[PDB]
């Protein structure tokens, strides 16, 4: 049931509410007070999926769609069938969000760690809210915001991208496309790296940390550092959300053109025009 | 006539889809779910067989480890659910319990890629030094969690393979020993050196090391592990809710 | 607060070290030098580099394509200096525009671009050569040439290898910033919306889990940074409680967790099958596939809306109609 | 550089799908107030009388009318065209039956080309149709016209630049941009698929898998056919005010039905009116018009889409003139 270096870890205390009411383990996962709440909102939310697909066309699970409301409707109350079960299924996600990420907050106070994964996590719950409330409430109606369906909300993203003629030309874009490319690129680097150096093949030595820098300064001429590619990967990922937040956010309540033509601020400067 | 058209209304894209799956499935459950079995297993209270590393100043290990010899936990279970919190017997602090807990790691001095001690303090690493604009920590006071003056910074510890300070060494006040921090655990200001994981009086029993100009891999771990306890142990409250 | 995961409150200085390789330690070159602000969010020695045959072929190859590309383009605003500069985003190199087939265009419709792309694939193939030699010159693995040569695979995948399988130099990717983003849409809208190619949504999914990995693993190691973590090769041989505790995070969040060696070989393998998935998908994209789309509906995973405005037949379709 | 909020949002699609409009309030203002100076109808006349065949000496289209009901016509043509010349822009002070004016012999082709458009094209301009101001907006040259070649401005009545004008080569690109809704594609979608009807804007397959004789080599079509079909878009896009969810359902960009609005149908006529105007009437007219109004390589101006949209979806928002000028369309 432990890990063969796990007891002397299981120890009370770290908690933020609860105290030793829901301290305690089940199986392998830390309960919590936010354990408990992460549980309620996951099965209320599974449950409102499951009832309202059962009143839908389809049980397949790439057609099965959960759409919000027309846009008529604004930022009221909906039909529970015309875009209220939309409504609370999201409620409920953002419940067992901040959820997750509270009791993370319990699990590294317990551990004796800072609380990076967790302040980590609120960069992808923020881009969700910046989709699903943010903008909404910008342009006047929840209906703006996408589906809960694994092939329609596509749909969704496709249709937003073309409703202002050429998405690729936000420049909120570029630099949430820039930063996913280079951290991608980055996470084959650097596992690549210490897969490299804990595996020199055939029956060598496992080399050294001062094998690692030596090797990018010979590549590319500088090495950022063990400690270091750590804090940089962690900046190159959440800058995917936090510069693409600028772009989408933009594109309707800042700007209602296609992007390309956003781009005139330089073009169109009458020195050179 | 459509090329990639197969026997019945089957493709090659068709087919395909069905070979990615498996590859990724055979890569993700047979190999990767494999490879994070190689530590904490067989659990306690599907594996892979050993990994032999060749260590690069002599000698080799085979994961996961099997040691001589283990420690007797001075802890207490709450309850006989299976799946009850732990509760420390005397002081989590010294008997390294729970976040104060350090790993069985070896009893070697870590090294530089040429044979020399990696952890060293500066006079020792006379060839080192600070560089031009940040503070000189020698010579201020450490103020612990209380407010109370801990001691004096009398040297830092460097990493001679990768050029980065990770230790302050300081006197402790009243106690005629020297105990190391690591630079985590410090907030270093132009006049002091500001510790909020343990108060004064707990710097007295700070794991000492058996030599006074180098450190081991479990020395490291033991010293590390003193002050992360004090987050959740240096108070009766910091054990207790937040709200 | 662990203030080191944010910068070095303490520099430290030293004598440059150097790991001697197998060969080309004299063709290291460049004095280092040390830079307070870089050293505060990374090491602050920058250079000496290594030079060597393959990193030489490589700039001259590479200097060539770009300088051929960026000629082409002063052409495009007739040699202005200040309209190269206004226009430089909007500025390209063309592959051919009519159809010749695999017949090298000429130079004025597709030339100059095969051309550039011919080095650029000469600059690229050096550059892999740097890349694995230098890991066998010090004794190390060639994980990072593998995920290299992935990378270059899914680019001759759209520059060449599917080009030559469709048989027309005419859906390569021109050179630019605007052009080759221009590419994207007219790739997508010709082969029946890259959304619904399984293997898009592959290389979506990794390139994704790319970013929760490391976001995930980089806040893990400056959460236990305060027991070293970052000395991984040396956690990976010998368990520290940096580690430990790091696989305990994980395994009472998601009730499982890997080890500091595998946590990189899910690193390594996702980033690599960003590449393997996305090359697939256009090795299979006008070979096998015309229609990405109607091959979802033909397999019938195409998900339907019901009408919000009323049905529009195709008025071509209706009789009388002009052709 | 961005435009205040709140915008105007308007949904052509299923719920969450993101399908509709999004326009900015003070742009649609000041077309509305643009669009309003349509000079309104003139009040009605005689009914009775005899046709201006047998009063006039020189009447070829609208001989039918009363001389009340075609002095009327040809008050209204001048408020369209050339309010500021008067009736002399065409006609002989004094003889109004001689053609010695260019102008006169283009207007009754012009003429004619009304009531093709109102009498041969209503699946497209439906009972709104258009008159001589719908393009001309109260100027003989209508602001928003074509050559063989881009050309900067767009509105003809706005001083060009130095780099703007079609004789400077250095700034080609930027009037290929323009007219592509700011966008680098490489490809004049005028000439390629509004000049005439030569080519096939439809590029996108309908079959799942690749038809053997069409797919590989020389059989296939460049891949530039799919860039210059984006081109038309995003011009039409422009010129209407609009964007792609006003006519598809980016899902599917090739499928009808419930994949495309009603408004993609009526597009559809538009252009093949547009070839009909440029290629039967517009484009022949360069032997009647002088050398001062053609183009570098002797063409006529040409119409596309902002000849009469400017900017709207609708042309003047929808306003007509219909049931005023019945002598303009559709013909018995
Ligand atoms: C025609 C369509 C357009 C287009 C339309 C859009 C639109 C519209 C948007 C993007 C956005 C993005 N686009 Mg795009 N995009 C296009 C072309 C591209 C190309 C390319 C090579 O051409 C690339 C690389 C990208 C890439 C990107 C992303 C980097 C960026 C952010 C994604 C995002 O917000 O995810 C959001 C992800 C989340 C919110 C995930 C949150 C997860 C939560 C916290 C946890 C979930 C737990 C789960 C329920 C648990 C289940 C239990 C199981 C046990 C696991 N686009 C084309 C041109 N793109 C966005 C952006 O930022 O634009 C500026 C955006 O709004
Ligand atoms: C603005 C940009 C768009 C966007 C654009 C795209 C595009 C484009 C693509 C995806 C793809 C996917 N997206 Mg999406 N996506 C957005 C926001 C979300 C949200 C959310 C909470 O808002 C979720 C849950 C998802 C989820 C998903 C998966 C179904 C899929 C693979 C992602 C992946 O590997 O991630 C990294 C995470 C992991 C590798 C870990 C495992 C995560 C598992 C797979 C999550 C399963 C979720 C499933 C739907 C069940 C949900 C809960 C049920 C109630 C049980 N996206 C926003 C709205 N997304 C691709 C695909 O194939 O879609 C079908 C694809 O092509
Ligand atoms: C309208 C536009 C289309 C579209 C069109 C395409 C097309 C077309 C392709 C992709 C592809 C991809 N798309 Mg897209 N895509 C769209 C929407 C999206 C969305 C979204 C949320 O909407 C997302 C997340 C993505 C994401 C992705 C990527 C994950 C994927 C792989 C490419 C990549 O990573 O390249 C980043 C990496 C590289 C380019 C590798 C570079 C490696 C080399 C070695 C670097 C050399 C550097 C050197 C200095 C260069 C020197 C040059 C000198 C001249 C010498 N797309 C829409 C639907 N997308 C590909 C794919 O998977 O197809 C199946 C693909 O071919
Ligand atoms: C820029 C930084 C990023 C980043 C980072 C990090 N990511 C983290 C962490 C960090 C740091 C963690 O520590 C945490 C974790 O522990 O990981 C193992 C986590 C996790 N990242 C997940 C998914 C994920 N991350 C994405 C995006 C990024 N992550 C980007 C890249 C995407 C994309 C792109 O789609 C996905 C799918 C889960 C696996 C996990 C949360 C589980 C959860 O919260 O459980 C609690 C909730 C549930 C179990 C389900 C609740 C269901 C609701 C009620 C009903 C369904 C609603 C839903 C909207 C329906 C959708 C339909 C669909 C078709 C639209
Ligand atoms: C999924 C995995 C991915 C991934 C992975 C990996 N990527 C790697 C490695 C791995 C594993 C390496 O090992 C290697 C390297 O070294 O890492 C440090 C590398 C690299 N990834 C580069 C760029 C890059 N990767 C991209 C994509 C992804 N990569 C995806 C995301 C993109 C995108 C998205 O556009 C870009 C731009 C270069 C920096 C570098 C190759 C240099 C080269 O081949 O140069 C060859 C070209 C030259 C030497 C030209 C030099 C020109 C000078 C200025 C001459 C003067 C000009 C004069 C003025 C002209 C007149
Ligand atoms: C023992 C234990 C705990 C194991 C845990 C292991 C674990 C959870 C590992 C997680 C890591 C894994 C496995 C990640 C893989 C998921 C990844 C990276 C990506 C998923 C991406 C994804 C779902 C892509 C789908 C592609 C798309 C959009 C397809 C749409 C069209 C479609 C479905 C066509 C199908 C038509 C065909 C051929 C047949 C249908 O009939
Ligand atoms: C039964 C019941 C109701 C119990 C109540 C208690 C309770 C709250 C139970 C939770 C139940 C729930 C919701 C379980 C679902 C948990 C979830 C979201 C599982 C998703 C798993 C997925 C797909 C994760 C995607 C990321 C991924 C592919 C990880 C694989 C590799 C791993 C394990 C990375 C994590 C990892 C990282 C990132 C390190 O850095 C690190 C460093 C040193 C040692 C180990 C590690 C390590 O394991
Ligand atoms: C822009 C074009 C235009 C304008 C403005 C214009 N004319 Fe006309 N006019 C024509 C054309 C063309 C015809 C021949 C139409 C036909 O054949 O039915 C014509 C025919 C006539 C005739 C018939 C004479 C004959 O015997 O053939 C009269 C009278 C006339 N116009 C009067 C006027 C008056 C009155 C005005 C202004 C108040 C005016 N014109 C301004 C173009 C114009
Ligand atoms: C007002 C009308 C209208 C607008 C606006 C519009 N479309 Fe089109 N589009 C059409 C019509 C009609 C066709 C069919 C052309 C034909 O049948 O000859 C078409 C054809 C297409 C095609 C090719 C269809 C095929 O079968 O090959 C694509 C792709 C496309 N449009 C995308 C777009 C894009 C991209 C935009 C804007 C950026 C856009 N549409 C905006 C009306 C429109
Ligand atoms: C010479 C006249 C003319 C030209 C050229 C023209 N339009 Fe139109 N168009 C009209 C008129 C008039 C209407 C008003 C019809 C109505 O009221 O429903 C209209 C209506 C439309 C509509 C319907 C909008 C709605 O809200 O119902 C669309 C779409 C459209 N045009 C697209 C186009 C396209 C596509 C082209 C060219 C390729 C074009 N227009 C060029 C005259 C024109
Ligand atoms: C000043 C400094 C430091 C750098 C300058 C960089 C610079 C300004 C460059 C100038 C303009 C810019 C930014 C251009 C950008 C171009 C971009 C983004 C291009 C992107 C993709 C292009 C691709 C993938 C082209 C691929 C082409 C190929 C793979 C061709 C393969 C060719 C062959 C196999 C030839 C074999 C056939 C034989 C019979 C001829
Ligand atoms: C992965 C891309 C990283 C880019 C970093 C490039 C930094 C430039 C470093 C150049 C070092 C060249 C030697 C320095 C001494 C000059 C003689
Ligand atoms: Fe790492």
């Amino acid at each position: 049931a432990l890990l063969s270096f796990e007891r002397k870890y299981r120890v009370r205390g770290g908690t933020l509410i609860g105290g030793d009411l829901f301290d305690f383990w089940v199986g392998p996962y830390f309960v919590g007070f936010f354990g408990v709440s992460a549980i309620f909102f996951i099965f209320l939310g599974v449950s409102l999926i499951g009832y309202a697909a059962s009143q839908g066309p389809t049980w397949d699970p790439f057609a099965i769609s959960i759409n919000p409301p027309d846009l008529k409707y604004g930022l009221g109350a909906a039909p529970l069938l015309e875009g209220g079960f939309w409504q609370a299924i999201t409620v409920c996600a953002l419940g067992a969000f901040i959820s997750w990420m509270l009791r993370e907050v319990e699990i590294s106070r317990k551990l004796g760690i800072g609380w990076h994964v967790p302040l980590a996590f609120c960069v992808p719950i923020f881009m969700f809210c910046v989709l699903q409330v943010f903008r909404p409430l910008l342009l006047g109606s929840w209906g703006h915001a996408f589906p809960y369906g694994i092939l329609s909300h596509l749909d969704w993203v496709n249709n937003f991208g073309y409703q202002y003629l050429n998405w690729h030309y936000n420049p909120g874009h570029m630099s949430s496309v820039s930063f996913l490319f280079v951290n991608a690129m980055a996470l084959g680097l650097h596992g690549g790296l210490i897969l490299s150096v804990a595996n020199p093949g055939d029956g060598d030595k496992v080399k050294t940390a001062e094998h690692e820098n030596q090797y990018f300064r010979d590549v590319v001429g500088y090495s950022i550092g063990a400690l270091s590619i750590h804090r940089l990967g962690l900046f190159l990922a959440s800058n995917i959300f936090l510069t693409g937040a600028f772009g989408t956010i933009a594109s309707g309540p800042f700007w209602t053109r296609g992007w390309p033509e956003w781009w005139g601020w330089w073009l169109d400067i009458p020195f050179w025009s | 006539m459509y090329h990639g058209a197969l026997a019945q209304h089957l493709d090659i894209a068709q087919l395909v889809w069905y070979a990615q799956w498996l590859v990724i499935w055979t890569v993700v459950l047979l190999y990767l779910r494999r490879e994070d079995r190689r530590e904490g297993y067989p659990l306690v209270e599907e594996l892979p067989y050993p990994k032999t590393f060749v260590l690069p100043h002599g000698g080799t290990v085979t994961v996961p480890r099997r040691r001589p010899e283990t420690r007797e936990l001075k802890l207490a279970q709450t309850d006989g659910f299976e799946g009850a919190p732990l509760q420390p017997t005397g002081n989590p602090l010294v008997d390294a319990v729970g976040p104060a807990s350090y790993a069985e790691r070896a009893e070697v001095v870590d090294a530089t890629v040429d044979g020399k001690a990696k952890i060293v303090p500066l006079r020792v690493a006379t060839d080192f030094s600070i560089a031009e604009g940040d503070v000189d920590p020698r010579g201020l006071p450490v103020v612990a969690a209380d407010g109370v003056e801990a001691g004096t910074v009398t040297d830092l510890w460097v990493d001679r393979s990768e050029h980065y300070f990770r230790y302050l060494e300081l006197s402790v006040a009243g106690s005629a020993r020297t105990a190391l921090i690591p630079l985590g655990f410090c907030d270093v200001k132009k006049d002091k050196i500001v510790v909020t994981s343990i108060l004064s009086e707990q710097f007295a029993n700070v794991p000492r090391l058996q030599s006074r100009d180098q450190i081991t891999l479990r020395e490291e771990d033991k010293v590390s592990a003193y002050y992360a306890g004090g987050l959740l142990y240096a108070t009766p409250e910091r054990a207790e809710s937040l709200l | 607060a662990d203030y080191q995961t944010i910068y070095t409150q303490i520099q430290a200085r030293g004598p440059h070290i150097t790991v001697s390789g197998e060969w080309g330690d004299n063709d290291r070159v460049g004095k280092p030098f040390y830079s307070y602000w870089l050293g505060k969010i990374g090491d602050a020695q920058i250079g000496p580099i290594y030079l060597g045959a393959s990193g030489i072929a490589a700039f001259a190859f590479g200097s060539t394509a770009i300088l051929i590309i960026l000629f082409n383009m002063a052409a495009e605003v007739h040699f202005d200096p200040l309209q190269f500069f206004r226009q430089f985003f909007w500025l390209g190199l063309y592959p051919p525009k009519a159809q010749y087939g695999m017949g090298i265009p000429p130079l004025h419709d597709g030339g100059w671009w095969l051309m550039a792309g011919l080095f650029m694939t000469l600059s690229l193939g050096s550059w892999w050569i740097r890349v694995y030699s230098r890991a066998r010159a010090l004794g190390l693995g060639t994980h990072i040439a593998w995920n290299f040569a992935a990378a270059i695979f899914f680019v001759l995948c759209i520059g060449c290898i599917h080009p030559t399988l469709v048989g027309s130099w005419s859906e390569g990717v021109p050179f630019g910033i605007w052009p080759h983003i221009d590419w994207l849409t007219a790739f997508s809208i010709r082969y029946g919306n890259f959304y619904y190619c399984p293997w898009h949504g592959f290389s979506i999914g990794f390139a994704y889990g790319c970013g929760l990995l490391f976001a995930a693993h980089g806040a893990t190691i400056l959460a236990v940074a305060r027991f070293g973590g970052d000395r991984e090769i040396e956690q990976i041989t010998d368990r520290g409680t940096a580690v430990e505790r790091a696989a305990l995070f994980w395994r009472w969040t998601i009730g499982f967790n890997a080890t500091i060696e595998s946590v990189h070989r899910w690193g390594w393998f996702f980033s690599l099958m960003v590449m393997v998935s996305a090359s697939v998908g256009i090795l299979l994209t006008g070979t096998f596939v015309d229609n990405w789309y109607l091959w979802c509906v033909k397999h019938g995973a195409a998900p339907d809306y019901p009408a919000y405005l009323p049905a529009t037949p195709d008025p071509a379709s209706l009789p009388g109609a002009p052709k | 550089c961005f435009e205040p909020p709140p915008a105007t949002t308007t949904q052509t699609g299923f719920r969450g799908l993101s399908m509709g409009e999004v326009l900015h309030p003070a742009t649609v203002k000041a077309k509305k107030e643009r669009d309003a100076q349509y000079p309104p109808a003139l009040a009605a006349v005689k009914a009775e009388g005899p046709p201006v065949s047998q009063v006039y000496k020189n009447v070829k289209v609208l001989g039918n009318l009363t001389e009340a009901e075609f002095l009327r016509t040809m008050t209204a043509i001048t408020e369209w065209v050339s309010p500021q010349e008067g009736c002399t822009y065409c006609h002989d002070e004094n003889n109004l039956a001689s053609e010695a004016k260019y102008p006169y012999v283009v207007a009754r082709r012009m003429l004619e080309m009304t009531r093709a458009i109102n009498t041969n094209w209503t699946q497209h301009v439906a009972q709104t149709g258009v008159t001589c101001y719908t393009c001309h907006r109260g100027t003989p040259l209508p602001p928003y016209v074509r050559y063989l070649e881009p050309t900067l401005p767009l509105n003809n009545r706005e001083t060009p630049t130095h780099v703007e004008r079609v004789e400077t080569r250095s700034g080609y690109v930027v009037r290929l941009a323009k007219y592509t809704a700011y966008s680098a594609l490489n490809y004049d979608p005028f000439t390629m698929f509004l000049a005439n009807d030569k080519r096939q804007v439809r590029v996108v397959p309908q079959t799942a898998l690749p038809l053997v004789g069409v797919s590989r080599g020389k059989e296939r079509r460049p891949l530039s056919d799919a860039y210059a079909t984006f081109a038309l878009m995003m011009s039409i896009s422009d010129s209407l005010g609009t964007n792609c969810t006003f006519c598809h359902n980016a899902q599917t960009f090739e499928s009808w039905g419930k994949k495309s609005t009603p408004q993609r149908a009526i597009a559809w006529w538009g252009i093949r009116m547009v070839r009909d105007l440029n290629m039967n009437y517009l484009a022949p007219l360069n032997a009647s018009l002088p050398a001062s109004r053609l183009g570098r390589q002797g063409e006529a101006p040409q119409a596309d889409c902002r000849t009469c949209h400017q900017g709207v979806t609708k042309p003047l928002f929808g306003a007509s003139r219909l049931k005023d000028y019945p002598e303009l369309g559709p013909i018995k």
